[PDB]
């Protein structure tokens, strides 16, 4: 399960280089 | 004794022996599949987690034996649980609900501490020898807050900081820790949150923190590690053990973290349900949700009148008060699906219609007793409605496979159908044993239609025909002499004397899928599925339409529940001995018991009892 990952990601995925404030920001793929 | 760290990450919970070599051993639990938050009491040698895939809170000894889900009901994001060790309490935050709770540590008496003006709690911390709790909130403007351990004086200690997580405190040096996921740095306070200083500012990710004697234990999920440092400076920093992403908390394991006393740990207070740390070093007595702390100030009253809501696989209590005590959700294992629900104010049992399973069953509203009042055989039943005649202990239900509607005690025995026609279509029903009347409405073929009939299915009459789409739920007050539909296509509620006189409409305004009423006092509440609303009226016409809760999925059904008089309730007729009827006991009239049989059976010489 990773759904408490999941949330901490998306809470956070926006501080991410990849972010311009214009990101949804990448789908989770750290579940498993 | 020894000093051990515990680590979650994943769906494991793992033990590093500190003061030995780094020696890494996994608590031989089973069944966890997203372990997150932990604790400990060192009385038990028990550990406590949280699971948010689960959304339950669970409890084991260190060798895995006693596993036992504390909490399982009602969680959406429990990240914050913490141990109260000397009153025995199980705390927990739940970043979802934006509610902090607590219970017995075995799950006995839950209660909500803190409720209103609440975003987001995550990190919690207690202080049990003090009676101060400490928790982060992160949504909103994020900040760390302060109460009593029953939830009183809420205050917000630190207003400038950003989300924070690992809310640790150092007992003996009377210090917050805290890290910073905003800000990426590991900071800490005095109690009152002043005297702050930055203790470690050049990590790229520190999620967890943990205290422990002279040091701090941080994990950080981008260099993957969990480490220690001085607690004060920062410095003289090693690395306890790597290579370990997504360390989801971690807590040292040792008696010195878990010290003091307050007058808790002797005999739980003389509190009969819960006994709750306050300042400063006192406490005071706590009730289960809804419940009323007694004169005494040492037993509680349990909840005399309540309204009920239903949603597709949980039922809700909620009451009126002065505290606006939220709404819990019944601990009701064996409930699947709800469609429709009634309550019986004599044995205190709960009533429903499961649609899964085809089913109405009953249990205690702590979830024991269940029972199975009608079943279908592994030919087909499919009940829409139900409604309870509390004098003669009988429930009256509708069939949508069948189209009848039948009478059944509340022990599972059938009494019998009342109503069976070729055209006929029963779907919403509600009783009115005091006066010997039924109200279902009839969802015919292109005529719906509101009707009236004898509890025993005679004395049929329409009492409405036109302007009528889609009636599709009852209520009615035999006090005030009203009865109530809603109708879910027309978008309206309306109500008329129990006669069929004087209908007029009272709201039919800002309302999508009116789908349930009931009344409480001189109120009428009912749910909008669409607008996922519960609302009232008064029917005084004092006060205005007023919304009570919003934002709840899935709405079925709503039920007042008042407490039952048990002087009037026994000057029913019907009430002893069903009036000596062998299977239907109906007021009629002068106000006695006339029997009156099903209709496959005929009513026999005797008059009293019902043959072929
Ligand atoms: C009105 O409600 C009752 C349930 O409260 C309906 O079901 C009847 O329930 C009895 C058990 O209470 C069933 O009896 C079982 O049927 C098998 C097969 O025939 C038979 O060997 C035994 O009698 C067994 O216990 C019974 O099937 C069922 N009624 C019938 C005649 O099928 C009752 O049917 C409801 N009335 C209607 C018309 O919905
Ligand atoms: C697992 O531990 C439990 C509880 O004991 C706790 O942990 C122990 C290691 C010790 O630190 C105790 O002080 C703690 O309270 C065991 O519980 C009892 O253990 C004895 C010996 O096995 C057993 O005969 C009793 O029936 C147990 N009583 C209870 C409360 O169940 C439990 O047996 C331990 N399991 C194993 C594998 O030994
Ligand atoms: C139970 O708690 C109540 C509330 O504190 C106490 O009742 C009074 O409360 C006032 C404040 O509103 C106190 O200042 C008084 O001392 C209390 N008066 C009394 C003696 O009733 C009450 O004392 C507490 N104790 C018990 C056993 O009832
Ligand atoms: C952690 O660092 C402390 C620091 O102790 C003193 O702290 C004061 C105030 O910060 C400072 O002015 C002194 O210079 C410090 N003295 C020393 C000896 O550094 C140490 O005392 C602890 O031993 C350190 N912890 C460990 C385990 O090294
Ligand atoms: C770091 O810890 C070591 C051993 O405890 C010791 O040198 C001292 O306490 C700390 N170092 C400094 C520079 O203070
Ligand atoms: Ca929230
Ligand atoms: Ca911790
Ligand atoms: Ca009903
Ligand atoms: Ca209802």
């Amino acid at each position: 399960g990773c759904r408490g990952l999941k949330r901490l990601y998306e809470a956070f995925c926006k501080q991410d280089s990849d972010c311009l404030a214009g990101c949804v920001c990448p789908m989770f793929s750290e579940c498993g | 004794s020894e000093a051990f760290l515990l680590f979650s990450r994943r769906a494991d919970i793992r033990r590093i022996s500190l003061e030995t070599n780094n020696n890494n051993v996994a608590i031989p639990l089973t069944g966890v599949k997203e372990a997150s938050a932990l604790d400990f009491d060192v009385t038990d040698n028990r550990i406590y987690w949280t699971d948010i895939s689960l959304k339950t809170i669970s409890r084991a000894f260190m060798n895995g034996s006693a596993l036992e889900h504390v909490v399982e009901f009602g969680l959406d994001y429990p990240e914050g649980m913490a141990v109260d060790w000397l009153g025995k309490n199980l705390y927990w935050a739940d970043t979802g609900t934006n509610r902090i709770e607590v219970s017995k540590l075995d799950g006995q008496h839950r209660q909500v501490l803190v409720w209103k003006d609440l975003d987001s709690p995550r990190a919690l911390a207690l202080d049990p020898a003090e009676g101060f709790m400490y928790w982060t909130e992160w949504g909103g403007k994020p900040k760390i807050d302060r109460a009593a351990m029953d939830g009183s004086e809420r205050t917000t200690l630190v207003p400038n900081v950003g989300r924070a997580n690992g809310l640790t405190i150092d007992y003996a040096k009377r210090r917050l820790y805290w890290t910073d996921l905003d800000t990426n740095l590991i900071e800490s306070s005095n109690m009152l949150g002043l005297n702050r200083e930055v203790i470690a500012d050049d990590l790229p990710h520190p999620f967890g923190l943990t205290q422990y004697q002279d040091y701090i234990y941080w994990t950080d999920w981008s260099r993957r590690s969990i480490e220690r440092a001085n607690k004060t400076s920062g410095q003289n920093r090693t690395i306890i053990q790597g290579h370990l992403d997504y360390v989801m908390d971690i807590l040292v394991f040792h008696s010195s973290r878990q010290s003091g006393w307050n007058e808790c740990a002797s005999s739980n207070g003389h509190c009969s349900h819960l006994c709750l740390a306050v300042p400063v070093g006192g406490f005071v007595c706590g009730c289960p949700a809804h419940y009323s702390l007694n004169a005494d100030n040492r037993t509680c009253s349990a909840p005399t009148t309540f309204l009920l809501f239903s949603q597709k696989s949980a039922i809700n209590r909620m009451v009126i008060d002065e505290q606006q005590s939220p709404d819990i959700i019944l601990p009701i294992h064996s409930l699947r699906n709800v469609r429709a629900i009634d309550y019986d104010p004599l044995d205190k049992q709960l009533y429903w219609i499961d649609s899964r399973q085809n089913m109405i069953r009953k249990a205690q509203e702590d979830g024991s007793q269940g029972f199975t009042v009608v079943v279908s055989s592994v030919l087909e039943i499919q009940p829409y409605d139900l409604s309870i005649d509390i004098y003669s202990r009988y429930i009256y239900w509708t069939c949508e496979a069948t189209n009848v509607i039948n009478v059944t005690r509340l022990d599972g025995r059938s009494v019998g159908v009342v109503l069976k026609g070729e055209q006929d279509r029963p779907r919403a029903i509600v009783v009115n044993p005091e006066k010997g009347y039924m109200y279902f409405t009839n969802l015919q073929e292109r005529s719906p239609k509101i009707e009236r009939a004898a509890l025993d299915g005679t004395e049929r009459e329409v009492l409405f025909f036109s302007g009528l789409s889609k009636p599709i739920a009852l209520a009615l007050d035999s006090r005030l002499g009203k009865l109530f539909w809603a109708d879910s296509d027309l978008r309206r509620i309306e109500s008329s004397d129990l006669s069929g006189a004087n209908r007029i409409v009272l709201e039919d305004s800002n309302i999508l899928q009116p789908v349930g009423l009931t009344v409480f006092e001189n109120w009428l509440y009912w749910i909008d599925k669409q607008q996922q609303m519960i609302e009232k009226i008064d029917m005084t016409g004092r006060e205005g339409r007023t919304k009570v809760q919003a934002r709840i999925a899935q709405l079925s059904d709503i039920h007042a529940v008042k407490e039952l008089n048990l002087q009037e309730y026994r000057q029913h007729p019907c009430a002893q001995d069903n009036g000596g009827c062998s299977h239907i006991c109906l007021v009629k009239g002068d106000g006695t018991t006339r029997c009156s049989c099903p209709m496959h059976l005929v009513l026999l010489q005797d008059e009293l009892s019902c043959g072929e």
